[PDB]
RNA sequence: UGUAACGGGGCUAAACCAUGCACCGAAGCUGCGGCAGCGACGCUUAUGCGUUGUUGGGUAGGGGAGCGUUCUGUAAGCCUGCGAAGGUGUGCUGUGAGGCAUGCUGGAGGUAUCAGAAGUGCGAAUGCUGACAUAAGUAACGAUAAAGCGGGUGAAAAGCCC
RNA sequence: CCCGGCGAGGGGAGUGAAAAAGAACCUGAAACCGUGUACGUACAAGCAGUGGGAGCACGCUUAGGCGUGUGACUGCGUACC
């Protein structure tokens, strides 16, 4: 016979809420990337989005070690020529902290159409409450 | 019985045909290597 | 109730009445074989192997059809060095049908 | 100044996706003669807005 | 019942005709004639003559009733090119492909 | 004896172009490009008869690693356990049990933890 | 090839490939590369190999019962009807009659029959002993054949 | 037309002009070569 | 040109050092199935097998064995208007070049087997010839002396005639 | 006979065994250009395949879970001489 393949019409996938207070950024990020791929499920299939929907909250309260609070620099280029634009970690936490968790997880997820579809399942909030009470996210303690 | 006569075994050897394909063994350069005076038509030195 | 057994080179997880395509066995077409080297029997209670192959288990399988599989082309081209070699291959198989699994 | 790979027939039809002609889209019916004409134009019999004009 | 008219060897390239053919494809016939009367192309004259010929072949050689007919198929094949010569500068010549086409209108009531 | 070569050349070209149906553009129309496409497809097909064995194995390992961590042990410790428990089930079958029969996989994890302790 | 040795374009500067003659074998209308000449296809057969070959084929015509030895074989009048009836009576259709003295009437009687060929004992060849189904030798032809083949 | 096309392809086959590429095409190749020296 | 000297995320260990036990990891080795070469060996003896060992990446190049094409003999035979060659599909088959059967088109030739001879196999030569694309419905429509209107002819008039 | 400009071209009728044998005439390939249908394709980067592979559409098929077409998504992959 043939190896089982998950079918994306019939993938059941759950909702999880994770409190990101005082977690380390990379270690949380790597756990979220694992859950959004669907690597924790026995029906994992590399071309099917099998993962779960995670609601990260308290994104502004995430922690980093060392002097990464001030020395970790987020560069991006704008397309216009001298457009190299940097922003440290504390400037990002002040401006938009959702971008901190989302940049991390996005760089841990496979690049391509599927990993974009995998990132659409991450919902990050800078506060303590979310609109998604209808989906009943159970508390993923990680 | 003129369609049952047949030569000896080993008497008619094939004949090298050079220049036909990759499988045949003698294609492209026909067995005469890369450039030089010897790989040239008419090419060769005297006795 | 399924059963995992070892066969020619590799392993097969098979229920009863299921046709399996194995490697070429040296058996006649309607003849019945037995695999005495079953590695798992699960019905609603698992039975598997501390020391391997289960002590009381055997699979009786009736041979259905010897055959020769789909042709595959084997292509060996070395770019730019005047070498290519094509070849073909049809693997022999043996379809058996699982008559019964005895735990 | 000249191409460097021959363009496909794909890219050729993509360029011609806009070369389509638009239909008329509906042409209007005269008041008196009851015949059809482009709007704001005179008819083939030479009427316009229900009165007789040209008459050649 | 399908009824055909063709203009073989029409002096207009098939591209230029296919614009007009793409207008009237699928229409009822009186509507197609009203489109070709007010399209300002040379190809609309050619296509209109083939369409009028197909309505006439339908009503005369087959069953009548113009008002039920529809332009089911219309297509413009390419015909043979007339190979001529344009004298260019510095003594060089070109081939001009004076292109023809083959207009086909299949009209039908069903 | 002049030999015209139209009919046999047509047959070879046609053989190659039938092996290139479905390719984009000239790759399915023009002989001179369909020959290269057909060969490069041959080389890839060879290469990938080896890679499918590698790819399936890494898929199975990821599924046994998922289901085994669902039962509280890693893949590394699980395979060590079953080898010490002298279980010889290959990992196609462990992946397939790990999908279809969760209870049998639970019992295999119990043999692995039993021998591994 | 009927042309001229004028070079069709200048050696350099046209973007054409370089060419030197309009009679090149790569050009249409151009002259075969290794054009044939009238040639002789005769092989030497050694005399003892020719005689050896005749001895082998005669021995196999005897061994396969394709060799019929009659005492006399002559026709009454030069008519193909008479030879057709005579060969019909002897159960022979495809036949090589070989006679030590070439009869005129037999020769004229076999000249229209397709399968039938009359030879003198002198002029037999390997391809006819092998070609025809039955060979009918006159006894005189047998003696002359043994004198030829020693 | 075919005869005129064969002869009018045969126009610059035996040329001499060196400043014009292929007998006819204008260029700057005199300055390119001359500057390379 | 842009982070831009960890591949990247990210890491205070996911760094380094020391020890240890796991696991991943190749076309390596093993398992199962198949083919071929060279030895050895008991028969079979003009060779195949119960075997058996071992080998099989390959350019220039050497050696061996084949397939197809056209033509001659076999052939005044054998296929063929109940339908040939050719063309275009499908199915089966051989390690391969290939082979075989058959639907549709075609409309009169084809040729087993075993030999014989080669204008005997093309993707390249800024190859030769024909056809057809591409740019592309693009530049241009050949003096910047200049046209406007009425009428006629016509299926149709900026251009013809008045 | 009909459309058409007493055209070109065509549609019928008729001859013909056959006029997609109609004089642009035996066969009628390929490039190239179309029309129709099934599938895919408008948030996605690259020798355009290949290994895996969902879904959909046609045929089956005593549902046997196959075959053909397409091919989302995914690993690997920089043409030939």
């Amino acid at each position: 016979m043939k190896t089982f393949t998950a079918k994306p019409e019939t993938v059941k996938r759950d909702w999880y809420v994770v409190d990101a207070t005082g977690k380390t950024l990379g270690r949380l990020a790597t756990e979220l990337a694992r859950r959004l791929r669907g690597k924790h499920k026995a029906e994992y299939t590399p071309h099917v989005d099998t993962g779960d929907y995670i609601i990260v909250l308290n994104a502004d309260k995430v922690a980093v070690t060392g002097n990464k609070r001030t020395d970790k620099v987020y560069y991006h280029h704008t397309g216009h020529i001298g457009g190299i634009k940097q922003a440290t970690f504390e400037e990002m936490i002040a401006r938009r902290p959702e971008r901190v968790i989302e940049i991390a997880v996005k760089g841990m997820l496979p690049k391509g159409p599927l990993g974009r579809a995998m990132f659409r399942k991450l919902k990050v909030y800078a506060g303590n409450e979310h609109n998604h009470a209808a989906q009943q996210p159970q508390v993923l303690d990680i | 019985r003129l369609n049952t006569l047949s030569p000896a075994e080993g008497s008619k050897k094939a004949g090298k045909r050079l220049g036909r394909g990759i499988g045949s063994g003698l294609g492209k350069t026909g067995g005469r290597g890369h450039k030089g005076q010897k790989s040239r038509s008419g090419g060769g030195v005297r006795r | 109730m399924y059963a995992v057994f070892q066969s020619g080179g590799k392993q097969h997880r098979v229920s009863e009445g299921q046709t399996v395509r194995l490697e070429k066995l040296d058996i006649a077409t309607g003849e019945t074989v037995e695999f005495a080297e079953v590695l798992m029997i699960a019905n609603g209670e698992e039975v598997k192997i501390g020391v391997p192959f289960v002590d009381g288990g055997v699979i009786k399988a009736e041979v259905v059809a010897h055959g020769r599989g789909e042709k595959v082309k084997i292509v060996k081209f070395r770019r730019r060095k005047h070498y290519r070699k094509q070849q073909g291959h049809r693997q022999w198989f043996t379809d058996v049908k699982i008559t019964g699994i005895s735990a | 100044a000249v191409q460097q790979n021959k363009p496909t027939r794909s890219k050729r039809g993509m360029r011609r996706s806009h070369d389509a002609l638009t239909a008329v889209t509906s042409l209007s019916v005269d008041k008196t003669s009851g015949e059809k004409h482009l709007r704001h134009h005179i008819t083939a019999d030479g009427y316009y807005r229900g009165r007789k004009v040209i008459a050649k | 019942m399908e009824t055909i008219a063709k203009h073989r060897h029409a002096r207009s390239s098939a591209q230029k005709v296919r614009l007009v053919a793409d207008l009237i494809r699928g229409k009822k016939v009186s509507q197609a004639l009203d489109i070709l009367t007010y399209t300002n192309k040379k190809a609309a004259v050619l296509v209109k003559k083939v369409l009028e010929s197909a309505i006439a072949n339908a009503e005369h050689n087959d069953g009548a009733d113009i008002d039920d007919l529809k332009v089911t198929k219309i297509f413009v094949d390419e015909g043979p090119s007339m190979k001529r010569i344009m004298p260019r500068a510095k003594g060089r010549a070109d081939r001009i492909l004076k292109r023809t086409s083959h207009i086909t209108v299949v009209v039908s009531d069903r | 004896a002049r030999v015209k070569r139209g009919v046999i050349a047509r047959a070879r070209h046609k053989k190659i172009l039938k092996q290139a149906k479905g390719y984009y553009g000239a790759r399915s129309r023009v002989y001179r490009v369909a020959f290269q496409a057909v060969i490069k497809a041959g080389q890839y097909a060879y290469r990938d008869r080896r890679q499918r064995k590698r790819q399936f194995r890494q898929l199975w390992i990821a599924r046994i690693n998922a289901a085994a961590r669902q039962n509280g042990i890693s893949y590394s410790k699980f395979i060590n356990g079953l080898k010490k428990a002298s279980v010889e089930i290959d990992r196609k079958i462990l992946a397939d049990i790990a999908v279809f029969d969760k209870v049998a996989f639970t019992a295999l994890v119990e043999k692995a933890k039993a021998a591994l302790a | 090839v009927t042309g001229s040795g004028k070079k069709p374009w200048r050696q350099k500067g046209t973007g054409r490939a370089r060419s030197g003659s309009i009679k090149s074998p790569i050009w249409r209308s151009g002259g075969v590369t290794f054009a044939a000449r009238p040639q002789d296809h005769s092989q030497k057969v050694n005399k003892k190999m020719y005689r050896g070959a005749l001895k082998s084929i005669l021995s196999e015509l005897v061994r396969q019962d394709r060799l019929i030895v009659v005492e006399k074989f002559s026709v009454e009048a030069p008519k193909t009807k008479l030879l057709a009836q005579k060969l019909k009576d002897m159960a022979l259709e495809d036949v090589l009659i070989i006679t030590g003295e070439l009869d005129e009437n037999l020769f004229l009687a076999a000249r229209n029959l397709h399968k039938v060929d009359v030879r003198d004992a002198t002029g037999i060849d390997p391809v006819s002993l092998i070609a025809f189904d039955k060979v009918v030798m006159t006894a005189d032809a047998v003696k002359q054949v043994e004198e030829m083949l020693a | 037309m075919d005869i005129n096309w064969r002869h009018n392809q045969s126009t610059f086959y035996h040329f001499t002009s060196d400043h014009r590429i292929s007998g006819w095409k204008e260029t700057n190749a005199m300055y390119v070569a001359l500057n390379s020296q």
